[PDB]
């Protein structure tokens, strides 16, 4: 989660 | 105790730039999501946009155009800029930390676990002043209502006290109103004995700082 | 979105509270709920539908998952009567519900009507506030009309609310009409009307200027 966002799809 | 500080200008014309600042304390900014949040006066709260440990950001599209978050880790801050304002984007701002992690197969879950303290924002056309203090006299006519009248004054707040504020029970200071001026106005009240009018001396002691105004009124039959 | 319903939750200290809280597409788990305590900043109260928050009371609770969501309090204590909101991930627009408010329900209590003239003071400046005060109510909703000379007002008066005394759990309301110092001085007779649960008719305040 740190580096690319886990919102994302 | 993680801690969340909010700093920066608050009072803006339209057009102008919002710039605003968090300071965490007692934690890490890794392993958390860094969150701005707004909520206007009696609305909910609006979630503005994030920045990831990594710099990458995230923001609500109706705000896309105009709005950048960043974050200094050495500094353990990070910031708001959003153009272009108008007085729609009146608000009380709060900086947040949310607790992110995985939660399905290829879903998540998003809690914002630590909220600043707010900062008030105001956007207007309008120019700092401070308030005129008139009496509302009690009634010629058991119980009697008197008051102050506070009115014109930009931006918020004031402050209102009885009696240097040793006059507490039965006072009602009104929230504040937005006149068609700009201007804001409220009014405080308190009710008292009848018997009291021509005795008891009643003072309605009226700050505002904006504008370094302190204003003590005499109210009477 | 998120609708929460019902938008207010009228109780005593002492009762369950009961908060819905519907998503309508499926979060799984994945719902908060939020306490908000007037002229704070919203806390979190419960996450993944069922987590107490680090510190909160056990008197808290949740439940549900997928579509529909509860926050059950079991026993109101004096410092829970706040706004609750629910969300659930980042969904936009609207990441928040609307809230609901828990407020605390007493005997129905009639406004007592005060009307103010304006000041010499500030009619000097050329201008005249009028205010209508209705003190100490409940439940919150009330009805203020102005009438000046017998002709019924509209548009040029602002009202604002107390929010629930502390002590006697009521409501206080202003009503203020403004006008100019010329405006004012062409009529005579200024009255507020105030309608509300508790007067069984209408009552009116008035002044002669």
């Amino acid at each position: 989660w740190n580096w690319f966002d886990i919102t994302n799809k | 105790e993680v801690q969340l500080l909010e700093s920066g200008p608050g009072l803006l014309k339209p057009s102008e730039t919002l710039s605003l600042t968090c300071t965490v304390s007692g934690g890490s900014m890794i392993n958390y999501y860094w969150s701005w949040i707004r909520q206007p006066p009696g609305e909910r709260p609006q979630w503005l946009g994030h920045i990831i440990y990594g710099g990458t950001t995230k923001y609500n599209p109706s705000l896309e155009s105009r709005i950048t978050i960043s974050r200094d880790i050495s500094k353990n801050q990070f910031s708001l800029r959003l153009n272009s304002v108008t007085a729609a984007d009146t608000a009380i701002y709060y900086c947040a930390r949310v607790a992110i992690g995985v939660s399905g197969f290829l879903n998540y879950y998003y809690y914002m676990d630590v909220w600043g303290s707010g900062t008030a924002v105001t956007v207007s056309s309008a120019s700092t002043k401070g308030p005129s203090v008139f009496p509302l006299a009690p009634s010629s006519k058991g119980t009697a209502a008197l008051g102050c009248l506070v009115k014109d004054y930009f931006p918020e707040p004031v402050t209102v006290s009885w009696n240097s504020g040793a006059l507490t029970s039965g006072v009602h200071t009104f929230p504040a109103v937005l006149q068609s001026s700009g201007l804001y106005s409220l009014s405080s009240v308190v009710t008292v004995p009848s018997s009291s009018l021509g005795t008891q001396t009643y003072i309605c002691n009226v700050n505002h700082k904006p504008s370094n105004t302190k204003v003590d009124k005499k109210v009477e039959p | 979105e998120l609708t929460q319903s019902p938008a207010t939750l009228s109780l005593s200290p002492g009762e369950r509270a009961t908060l819905s809280c519907r998503a309508s597409q499926s979060v799984g788990r994945n719902l908060g709920w939020y306490q908000q305590k007037p002229g704070q900043a919203p806390r979190l109260l419960i996450y993944d539908a069922s987590n107490r928050a680090t510190g909160i009371p056990a008197r808290f609770s949740g439940s549900g998952s997928g579509t529909d969501f509860t926050l059950t309090i079991s026993s109101l204590e004096p410092e829970d009567f706040a706004v609750y909101y629910c969300q659930a991930r980042l969904l936009l627009p609207q990441t928040f519900g609307q809230g609901t408010k828990v407020e605390i329900k007493r005997t129905v209590a009639a406004p007592s009507v005060f009307i103010f003239p304006p000041s010499d003071e500030q009619l000097k400046s050329g201008t005249a506030s009028v205010v209508c005060l209705l003190n100490n109510f409940y439940p919150r909703e009330a009805k203020v009309q102005w009438k000046v000379d017998n002709a019924l007002q509209s548009g040029n008066s602002q009202e604002s609310v107390t929010e629930q005394d502390s002590k006697d759990s009521t409501y206080s309301l202003s009503s203020t009409l403004t006008l100019s110092k010329a405006d004012y001085e062409k009529h005579k007779v200024y009255a507020c009307e105030v309608t509300h649960q508790g007067l069984s008719s209408p009552v009116t305040k008035s002044f002669n200027r």
